């Protein structure tokens, strides 16, 4: 049943795009920015673990960092 | 071995988008058309959708009011008075008999002025332009009303729960009364210019044609109902207020075009002047808000010079009252049609649900069953008919 | 020449300013109180201001009505499509800072987050003479400007 | 008038309904046939010389001559009701001393929590605020918080004329209320001795 | 304790009439459709005790009390002051949805 | 990802938030030149983490209009009249700023301004007022990559000589140097369109041999965060070339084929002859107020400059050091503003 | 106002005085159609009609 | 009711004001006291599928009952429609109606149910009732 | 049925004696024994109409609702031809935490009846758009806040809520300020969505009395 409902709701999603609720830079923020990003990305291996670049980082780890 | 025949095709799928000679607010409307006929339209809403039954469940009751003078911009008052009824079903609280007069009178002048914009801007998307200014000076008049009795022309905020917030100033009734003289004259020089002319009767006879059968299946109400034949008024068949005392008739049509439901709106605005005068002769003299302080907040003299006064005062503006356990669904009769609430309360001082029904929410559906058949330009008009405020539609 | 650029650009301030054309992004509330504010009783084609449908022909525009998500898009769109000099007023509480629905997750925490806004007109609804006190400021603003003589001594 | 005709309608079917059926004679808003020659006559001249219109261009052209309604918003301005609700304004006592107590019930009462507020002690011993700034862009002067207030602190003045060009100047804040309090003051005053007879 | 011989009693009885239909822990969650990470949060079960300066048990779990109150809390995340108004500001999104509701 | 601290003294202390816009960056920012093309994205990125950026600019509001935008209240704080020449002016810009970012510059002379005026003077006036301070803590400098003392054109050798100036009053400075920027309201793609379009002929400096490496607005205004970001970088020079090297013919040609001009309008102008019509010229502008009939491509500077090469030095410091990835410029959103104009399906 | 001086809540609260009673219907008992149907007019004259409420409820 | 129409018309002609009202679009029959005869002994004959020991057929049955009953003491169709406070055209189009939904009814049955069946029922009790008097 | 208008003068009543009084208080019982195995309990209180009287409401499970629906609209006796809105009330306390609310009018009988459905998540409710039209736009709504899915729905699609909008907001356990904000970047020339921030917090003022017995 829950798979249903997510089968469901993602064709709402595919359809929002197929019948053009949604616009083009819905499409380019939501979708091929990101993809696009993440190829570009160039990133130092940090020898830190995870603790401690968290750690370094803030103090509570659950709230989310932006433009990281 | 008899030949099949064939069919066409339609395309064009057009974007109307917010679009200012229509009903005020932002419509984006998708319409299929084959050639310059309308097969399907898809009213898209949301644009003025700002959560407002979430909000009101994190307020108190009092502190929810200011949200139903603003789902209706045009009419303020009869969105109030709604939620206040449904608020006094559960408290059990009786409204003193001036206050439910007052509240009858400034329902019938909200009504008014909404027929008046109403009927002014249908003809401006027309394309008439001199009636909608005429009638400018009108809802001034009535707006300086609204701003003697509450200090805010347009959300007033007055209805309150167990009556109205202050008393009518004095000399009020008198300047009502005035304008009620002048009233009738000025509606017939509007109705001139639109009832008898050709290009008005062209642009509206015979579009948007309603059935009873269909406005019942659709949920519509007022005038849409009362232009096709329907002798169905809540203040009549389930009167709310001192409107049973009221003496008025229902204006009926039978055709359900757009010209019909005109005629209904300016025999409406007549049928209120009349409220206005009997509302004005009987007035009644005492209490304008419940005796109850446990309910309504007490007098500032009365917060002054007692304690269980001061009491009470710091427990309605900090905690608010306590509203029984319980479920109602409270209906008026607002210019656009039936407006309710559906109240859900647990016993605490915020309402657990609040659910708006809109009048113009299924008349916007049946936008779609009515604009078949119709043209690119007669979608402006039937618009214009149903009247739809998208605050109002978008809660 | 310096007091030549001086009357160049004073003419030019009083040609922009008497003659704006704005146009009205009608949300909710306050664009009626625009709407009475243009009526008989308050004359805004006496002041020069004629609101006009397109934006490619209008030079300032009203936010009057509270902004939500879904349209906050076409308000940008619009707004890119006016010509260069485009002033934007505020008009409302729900304009200026989303007001009443601020705590909302539909609505956007006012009109400067997704536009430049030159001037806030606050109320709910503003009354039609506070409209036109902001537009009168906007109008000093636009006199204030020399942007001719700025142009000589560049 | 409202009579139609069975030529005029706006919807093509209709217009074939009544070209080729004689129902709408059936009906009783239309308009029957002349069946007298001075009747026709009569039709044919009013829709041929376009009658109804020029009646509507009499009572239009009485626009031309009428009095005109108008106000010259700078020179003159538009009636004000003393219970209007506009700009906030802290007020004094006449001593000098602030009215606000620091109840915060005008904080609790506001639907738009618009209000912040933070008090303390001061060294004479009274119960002052520290704090008190409204924000101008979530207000909806509805006025609740000078209904709440139970010694007359906070009042929506008589000044409508407060526009900014930016958003930090309408975050206002205890000095800028106190100083819009004095200004207003006696208008104020008047505004409030009126309206104690009612309320 | 005896009843409350009001709506409450409709209430339970919708109550015990219906019934929900067995899911596996967690599947809801995305039928949600809230971020993901909002269950990453940890969540406290626990029912308030009686405020020191009343003396009223309507808050505590007495047999008097008829309402519910066993909250859902979440952990306290980050608070900041506005440099412009020393307003509190926060970026937790669950922040008053369990105490309040 | 982690998000990586402004490297600035006791930003520990002062920071709190996500890093958005209604979060605490401790950077108080005083960008000279933001409303200009380079200036208003390096505002856009110092004011989107929440910090707060002081926008000196010479009376005009319309131009500013933008930057209002950009930030929360209070946090984008516009100073009305800015003056090169106005000692009290900078030294009040620039009393509660930790970081400097210097943009002022003019591709053209007029009567008021001279190259050696914007070029020279305002960045060492400049740098003694920061230096006296001490409260700056970062200061950048953005120039041409081809700036240099030895330059035939007078643009590029004043910017070199300013810079040199920079470095002897702060040490500790970083000399951003770009290449020609790509983005909306570029001055490099823009000007070539027009030129293309709106032009009796394309005059075409030699055969387009010069080789530049033209990069994204984007990718500077990043590369100006993560300098902000490491404190090692400091008193580096940075050349932010493009990822690929490009001959000016090949970008005319390339412009040509995605607007799907009919053919090419482009004609052979070499030098020692633009080097004679534009010579007089300059005369005429630097007598004579803007206009914008003639500007930038109608100079012996601009000559000179596309003479020679304006790429990176081998040995350089770059985009690497900074580990970024620039952006083509030639394909993806970079170019889809040419894009919008026509590609041949388009009108 | 007859309340200055004769304070009584508890006499004149209707808001906390409010009780639902419980019923259990079943199907095997008939419904009496005698009631609906008895009392229902079979000409025109035995015509009854029920008058609008004029005023909602006041205390007064 | 008040006729929005400037034109004069009889509305005691008992056909000018049904053609006024739009009776028309509900149906196009002239619906006389013999074709509503027709339409309740149609239901009748329609509702013998149901169980004889249902209550809704006997609801039906009642109800078929008393409106032939109205029908017989009045002979003229107006007062037929004065009792039944209903234009006839409408009382003919009820008994249709009530024809589309046997099918929905007979495929799920509901009239079956256990002999033990109780439906509780909760009941409001106003304190107006009894602060006033007991 | 329709309230076609009839009576040209002297229709002073709300309506008659013996049609008031069936729908006063038979129309519970009447409505139990007809249809039994639809309902499942019934409950009687304030009324939707009016303060005075008395109106009901029926509680049926998601299988019986189009079969009890067709019956109370072309039933002769009960002829509720318009449905006034659809409406659900999240309950997180009860294991089926959704009652879908349906509210209903016969002009004929001048009552108001309420018909709720209590189901959860994962469970559907057939559509009764075939009994009324307007039912369409309201199931899409419920659909839309609250996330309960109606089976063989036209076409069942959000609503009020943007463009890519996942969560059901007026389910309890949805912020009230939810999870993200809209703000245009210069950068890249768009609106673009982001995590929420908040320059002042919401600030939820705890006033319950423990003394108070109101709450339920
Ligand atoms: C009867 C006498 C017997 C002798 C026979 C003589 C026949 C007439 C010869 C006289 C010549 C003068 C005629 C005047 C022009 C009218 C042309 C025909 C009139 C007409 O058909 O009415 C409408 C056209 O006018 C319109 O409505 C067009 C729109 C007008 C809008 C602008 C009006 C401007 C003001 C009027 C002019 C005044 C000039 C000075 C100010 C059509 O519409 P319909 O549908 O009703 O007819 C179709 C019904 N099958
Ligand atoms: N192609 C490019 O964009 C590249 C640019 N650079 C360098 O970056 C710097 C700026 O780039 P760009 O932004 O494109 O140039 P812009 O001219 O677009 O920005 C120039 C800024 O400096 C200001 N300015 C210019 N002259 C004066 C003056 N005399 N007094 C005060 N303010 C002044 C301008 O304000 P006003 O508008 O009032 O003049 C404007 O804000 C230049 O030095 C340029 O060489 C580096 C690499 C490539
Ligand atoms: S600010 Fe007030 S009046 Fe204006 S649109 Fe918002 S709610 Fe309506
Ligand atoms: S008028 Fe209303 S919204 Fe404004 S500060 Fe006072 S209580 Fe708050
Ligand atoms: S202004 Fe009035 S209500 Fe507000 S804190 Fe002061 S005394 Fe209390």
């Amino acid at each position: 049943r829950v798979t249903d409902l997510l089968i469901f709701k993602g064709r709402e999603e595919l359809e929002t795009y197929l019948f053009m609720y949604k616009q083009r830079h819905h499409a380019i923020t939501e979708y091929i920015e990101p993809y696009q990003i993440k190829k570009l990305l160039i990133e130092r291996k940090s020898s830190n673990s995870a603790f401690l670049d968290s750690f370094y980082e803030k103090a509570y780890p659950l709230v989310h960092s932006k433009y990281a | 071995m008899k030949p099949l025949t064939p069919s066409k095709v339609s395309n064009f799928t057009i974007n109307f988008g917010p679009q200012h000679p229509a009903a005020h607010g932002v419509l984006r409307l998708v319409l299929e058309m084959d050639g310059e006929i309308i097969k399907r339209a898809d009213p898209h809403i949301g644009l003025l959708h700002r959560g407002t039954e979430k909000l009101l469940e994190y307020k108190t009751y009092n502190q929810g009011i200011p949200y139903f003078d603003r789902l209706d911009y045009v009419s303020m008052m009869c969105m109030e008075h709604s939620y206040v009824l449904a608020i006094e079903q559960l408290l059990n609280v009786a409204v003193p008999l001036r206050g439910q007069y007052i509240r009858v009178l400034f329902s019938e002048i909200t009504r008014i002025m909404n027929h008046i914009l109403a009927i002014t801007c249908h003809s401006m998307d027309v394309g008439a332009l001199t009636p909608f200014l005429w009638a400018f000076e009108e809802r001034e008049k009535l707006f300086e009303f609204y701003e003697r009795v509450s200090g805010a022309r347009m959300h007033a905020a007055y209805f309150r729960v167990g009556g109205v917030a202050q008393d009518l100033p004095i000399g009020l009734l008198r300047d009502i009364y005035d304008w009620s003289r002048q009233f009738a004259s000025r509606v017939d020089e509007m109705e001139e210019l639109l009832t008898g002319n050709r290009i008005w009767k062209e642009r509206t006879i015979d579009v948007g044609l309603v059935t009873a059968q269909q406005a019942w299946d659709w949920g519509c109400s007022g005038p849409i109902l009362r232009g096709s034949g329907i002798d169905w008024d809540l203040r009549k068949n389930q009167p709310y207020d001192v409107y049973g005392r009221m003496d008025f008739n229902v204006p009926i049509a039978g055709h359900g075009d757009c010209y019909d439901r005109y005629l209904v709106r300016v025999q409406e605005m007549r049928e209120s002047l009349r409220i206005i005068y009997q509302c004005l002769n009987e007035m009644p003299d005492g209490l304008y808000k419940t005796p109850d302080q446990k309910v309504s907040p007490p007098s500032r003299g009365q917060m002054k010079q007692s304690m269980e006064s001061l009491i009470h005062h710091f427990k309605l503006f900090s905690e608010g009252y306590h509203v029984p356990a319980g479920e109602t669904y409270r209906a008026v009769e607002a210019p656009k049609g039936e407006f309710g609430v559906y109240l859900v309360s647990r016993g605490g001082n915020r309402p657990y649900r609040c659910k708006i029904r809109s009048p113009g929410y299924a008349h916007l559906q049946m936008l779609d069953m009515v604009a078949k058949g119709a043209m690119l330009a007669d979608v402006v008009t039937i618009i214009g008919t149903l009247d739809v405020v998208f605050g109002e539609i978008d809660r | 020449a310096d007091f030549i650029v001086s009357k160049v650009d004073t003419v030019v301030n009083w040609a922009r300013a008497g003659s704006m054309w704005p146009m009205t992004f009608g949300l909710a509330c306050c664009a009626v109180e625009m709407m009475h504010a243009g009526a008989s009783r308050y004359d805004l084609d006496r002041f020069g201001i004629i609101f006009r449908p397109s934006p490619r022909q209008s030079d300032v525009m009203i936010v009057a009505g509270t902004l939500t998500n879904k349209m906050a898009p076409a308000l940008r769109k619009v707004y890119d499509q006016m010509p260069e000099p485009k002033w934007v007023v505020s008009m409302g509480s729900c304009a200026n800072g989303g007001g009443y629905y601020h705590y909302s997750y539909s609505v956007v925490r006012g009109c400067d987050r997704v536009v430049p806004v030159d001037v806030y007109v606050p109320g709910c609804p503003p009354t039609a003479e506070g409209l036109l006190y902001g537009l009168l400021q906007l109008q000093k603003k636009i006199y204030r400007s020399k942007n001719t003589q700025l142009w000589w001594n560049k | 008038g409202t009579e139609r005709r069975p030529g005029q309608s706006g919807a093509w079917k209709q217009v074939d309904k009544q070209r080729y059926s004689s129902e709408w004679e059936q009906d009783p808003t239309f308009k029957q046939v002349p069946k007298n020659v001075s009747e026709v006559l009569d039709d044919s001249v009013s829709v041929l010389f376009l009658t109804d219109i020029v009646r509507g261009m009499m009572y239009s052209a009485s626009g031309f001559f009428d009095d005109k309604v108008t106000i010259l918003y700078p020179f003159e301005k538009g009636a004000v009701s003393p219970r209007f609700r506009g700009e906030h304004a802290l007020r004094r006592y006449p001593t000098g001393e602030e009215r606000c107590i620091s109840c915060k019930l005008c904080e609790a009462i506001c639907p738009a929590q618009a209000i912040t507020i933070e008090a303390e002690e001061r060294e004479d011993g009274s119960r002052k605020t520290t704090r008190y700034d409204i924000d101008m862009t979530k207000c909806i002067y509805c006025g609740f918080c000078q209904e709440a207030c139970p010694v007359d602190a906070i009042v929506e003045g008589p000044n409508f004329e407060f526009s900014t060009e930016t958003r930090e100047e309408l975050l206002y804040d205890k000095q800028k209320l106190l100083e819009n309090g004095d200004k207003w003051e006696q208008e104020i005053a008047a505004n409030l001795r009126t309206e104690s007879l009612y309320r | 304790a005896t009843a409350p011989q009001d709506f409450s009693l409709a209430m339970k009885k919708a109550d015990e009439i219906y019934s929900g239909k067995t899911v596996k822990a967690g599947d809801i969650g995305f039928s949600a459709g809230v971020p993901l990470e909002t269950y990453n949060r940890k969540v406290r079960i626990f029912c308030p005790a009686k405020a020191a300066s009343q003396s009223g048990l309507g808050r505590t779990l007495h047999p008097s009390s008829k309402a519910p109150q066993w909250k859902i809390v979440f952990e306290n995340l980050s608070k900041w002051e506005n440099p412009l108004m020393g307003w509190t500001s926060t970026a937790d999104p669950l922040e008053n949805v369990g105490r309040s509701t | 990802s982690t998000l990586k601290p402004f490297d600035l003294n006791a930003n520990n202390a002062v920071r709190n938030g996500p890093g958005g816009r209604s979060s605490i960056g401790g950077v108080v920012a005083t960008v000279f030149g933001a409303n200009g093309f380079i200036g208003s994205y390096v505002v856009n990125e110092i004011s989107k983490r929440g910090n707060q950026v002081v926008c000196p600019y010479r009376c005009n509001e319309n131009k500013v209009q933008p930057l209002k935008q950009m930030g929360d209240l209070g946090q984008v704080v516009l100073l009305p009249e800015f003056d090169i020449h106005d000692d009290e002016y900078i030294r009040r810009a620039i009393s509660r700023s930790n970081v400097v970012i210097n943009c002022v510059g003019i591709r053209q002379e007029t009567k008021n301004y001279s190259y050696k005026d914007v070029h020279v003077d305002f960045p060492t006036r400049l740098a003694k007022i920061v230096a006296e301070s001490g409260k700056v803590e970062r200061f950048i400098q953005v120039s041409e990559m081809g700036a240099d003392v030895s330059h035939a054109s007078r643009r590029l050798q004043t910017k070199a000589v300013g810079d040199e100036a920079i470095m002897k009053y702060i040490p500790d400075a970083t000399i951003i140097r770009p290449g020609n920027v790509v983005g909306i309201e570029d001055y490099f793609y823009n000007n070539l369109i027009f030129q293309l379009s709106y032009t009796i002929v394309a005059p075409v400096i030699n055969n387009g041999a010069n080789k530049v490496q033209p990069t994204y607005i984007l990718d500077v205004a990043d590369a100006v965060v993560k300098i902000l970001k490491d404190k090692k970088t400091s008193g580096k020079t940075y050349y932010l070339g493009g990822p690929e090297t490009l001959t000016m013919r090949q970008i005319y040609d390339h412009l040509i084929d995605t607007l799907r001009l009919s053919n090419d309008d482009t004609v052979n102008l070499r030098y020692e002859l633009a080097k004679m019509l534009y010579k007089p010229l300059d005369t005429l502008r630097t007598k004579l107020p803007e206009f914008p009939f003639l500007g930038f491509m109608m100079s012996s500077d601009y000559a000179e400059e596309q003479v020679a090469d304006s790429v990176a030095p081998a040995g350089s410091l770059g985009y690497k050091d900074l580990s970024i990835s620039p952006a083509k410029v030639t394909e993806g959103l970079a170019i889809e503003g040419v894009r919008f104009i026509r590609v041949g399906g388009y009108d | 106002p007859k309340l200055v001086y004769d304070i009584k809540y508890f006499a004149r609260d209707y808001r906390r005085n409010n009780s639902y009673t419980v019923r259990s219907v079943d199907s095997k008992t008939p419904f009496d159609y005698s009631k609906v149907f008895g009392s229902a007019p079979l000409k025109p004259a035995d015509v009854k009609t029920v008058r609008i409420p004029e005023v909602m409820p006041h205390r007064g | 009711f008040k006729a929005v129409a400037d034109v004069e018309i009889d509305f005691s002609n008992r056909a000018v004001l049904k053609k006024y009202v739009g009776v028309d679009h509900l149906s196009k029959e002239q619906g006389t006291k013999a074709k509503f005869i027709v339409s309740l002994n149609s239901l009748l004959e329609a509702v013998k599928s149901v169980p004889e020991t249902a209550e809704y057929r006997k609801a039906i049955e009642a109800t078929c009952q008393y409106r032939l009953k109205v029908c017989g003491e009045n002979n003229s169709d107006a007062a037929i429609e004065e009792v039944l406070d209903a234009h006839l055209e409408e009382l003919i189009a009820e008994s249709k109606e009530e024809l589309r939904i046997l099918p929905v009814l007979l495929e799920s049955k509901p009239w079956d149910v256990p002999a033990d069946y109780s439906a509780p029922v909760f009941d409001y009790v106003d304190a107006s009732t009894i602060l006033d008097k007991k | 049925s329709y309230c076609y208008a009839r009576k040209m003068t002297d229709k002073d009543y709300i309506a008659y004696d013996n049609i008031k009084n069936f729908g006063d208080n038979y129309l519970t019982d009447y409505i139990i024994k007809t249809v039994p195995k639809y309902v499942t309990m019934a409950v009687n209180g304030p009324a939707q109409s009016s303060v005075l009287y008395q109106e009901p409401t029926i509680y049926t499970t998601p299988e019986h609702i189009y079969a009890l629906c067709a019956f109370l609209r072309d039933h002769v006796n009960l002829q509720y031809k318009t449905l006034i809105d659809i409406t659900a009330v999240d309950y997180p306390e009860r294991s089926a935490r959704f009652e879908v609310v349906y509210h209903l009018l016969s002009p004929r009988l001048n009552n108001r009846i309420r018909i709720k459905v209590v189901v959860d998540e994962v469970t559907s409710v057939p559509s009764v758009s075939r009994i009324w039209n307007a039912a369409n736009w309201f199931e899409r709504e419920t659909w839309d806040m609250f996330g309960v899915f109606f089976s063989n729905h036209p076409d069942l699609r959000r609503v009020l809520t943007d463009y890519g909008f996942t969560g059901h907001p007026l389910r309890k356990d949805f912020p009230l300020t939810g999870y993200t904000e809209v703000r245009y970047d210069y950068g890249k020339k768009r609106v673009i969505s982001e995590p929420l921030e908040l320059t002042q917090e919401f600030r939820y003022f705890d006033f319950s009395s423990p003394w108070d017995t109101l709450s339920r």
